């Protein structure tokens, strides 16, 4: 069935996308510049580009 | 063993790290008699988060 | 450039008339 | 924070005070210019009709701004609501005309 | 003397006028702002260099 699924591999493949969902969070976050505020929402706030 | 491949350590994220969104699931009434359509912001095009 | 980057943060929060 | 609440049924529109009361459009209010700067759009669509017609006073607060000038006969009638709207619609969150 | 108006500096001339509003400028307004300041001289002192 196509839109099946056997009850007893559950804990076997979520923890397998587990893994999967860990190994594509493995990445470091860049500094990409920044712009003050002109409109008057937030006053003197640096909002990253 | 003579040379072997390297991996690939650093990479680096540009954006925004995240892994949960937001989705709307079904439309909201937004023409409707009982309230107005002058209250909603939708009908302004502000946009909203 | 600066002033993209100025005219797009302002750009994002706009409002037009109701139809 | 300024939150409107259309009254249903008849009520009459009430508007948040700063202290968390809610009060009619009547009477006299003090603004900041940035308050009407954030949604312009929203604020003169429920606000128009209470200016022209209802007692509705508002003191919006700058420091500075640049003025201009329009003369009229004082013999002959005379209404400042074109140019008062004028004003009040090309207002923008990022700049304001004379 | 110009920029410790529109800015936050410690240098004390006389913080004039403040009745007219204004915002806490950054970097970059105050780097646009002296840059006026230095082609309004320059085009007022007939200089190139």
């Amino acid at each position: 069935s196509v839109r099946g699924a056997n009850p007893l591999m559950f804990r076997a493949n979520v923890l397998h996308m587990l893994l999967e969902f860990v190994l594509d969070n493995l990445y470091l976050n860049r500094h990409t510049g920044f712009s003050q505020d002109h409109t008057p929402f937030t006053e003197g706030a640096n909002l990253r580009s | 063993l003579l040379h072997a491949d390297t991996p690939r350590l650093v990479t680096w994220d540009a954006g925004l790290c995240t892994s949960f969104k937001i989705v709307p699931i079904v439309p909201a009434q937004v023409p409707q008699d009982v309230l107005a359509y002058t209250f909603f912001t939708s009908s302004y095009a502000i946009q909203s988060p | 450039p600066m002033s993209t980057r100025i005219a797009e943060a302002t750009s994002a929060i706009v409002s037009k008339h109701p139809a | 924070d300024c939150r409107i609440s259309f009254g249903m049924n008849g009520a009459a529109p009430m508007i948040r005070d700063e202290t968390g009361m809610m009060v009619p459009f009547e009477g006299n209010w003090i603004f900041p210019l940035a308050l009407w700067q954030m949604n312009t759009r929203y604020f003169n669509q429920q606000f128009d009709a209470w200016i022209k017609t209802g007692e509705l006073r508002i003191r919006i607060e700058m420091g500075a701004y640049p003025y201009m000038l329009h003369y009229y006969d004082p013999r002959q009638y005379a209404n400042a609501w074109n140019l008062t709207s004028a004003w009040l619609e090309e207002i923008t969150p990022t700049s304001i005309p004379s | 003397t110009l920029v410790a108006q529109i800015s936050e500096t410690q240098y004390p001339v006389d913080r004039y006028l403040d009745w007219i509003p204004s915002l806490r400028a950054s970097a970059a307004t105050a780097a646009t702002f002296a840059e006026w300041v230095n082609t309004s001289m320059k085009t007022a002192f007939d200089l190139s260099d």
